[PDB]
């Protein structure tokens, strides 16, 4: 595929609250500290 | 009607689902409105000729 921009977003959360980095979830950090668009397209990749 | 969602209050969908959840079953209601819809047309057509 092809993109025309890419943005890379990094940052450490727990290891159960991962769940909460998805479209359209609710929750400590994703109401207030990092929310996805409901619509959001690309890839979440996270590892221990 | 249903038309297979948990729920026909979009209210009540919207509650107890997530969006990514709860788009299924509002698609699922939007099309068989928009059936019933179009079925209601049909048949006012065929009632006025």
């Amino acid at each position: 595929l092809c993109f025309t921009n890419v943005y890379a977003d990094s940052f450490v959360i727990r290891g159960d609250e991962v769940r909460q980095i998805a479209p359209g979830q609710t929750g400590n950090i994703a109401d207030y500290n990092y929310k996805l668009p409901d619509d959001f397209t690309g890839c979440v990749i996270a590892w221990n | 009607s249903k038309f297979g969602a948990i729920s026909s209050v979009l209210n009540d969908i919207f509650s107890r689902l997530d969006p990514p959840e709860a788009e299924v079953q509002i698609d699922r209601l939007i099309t068989g409105r928009l059936q019933s819809l179009q079925t209601y047309v049909t048949q006012q057509l065929i009632r006025a000729a």
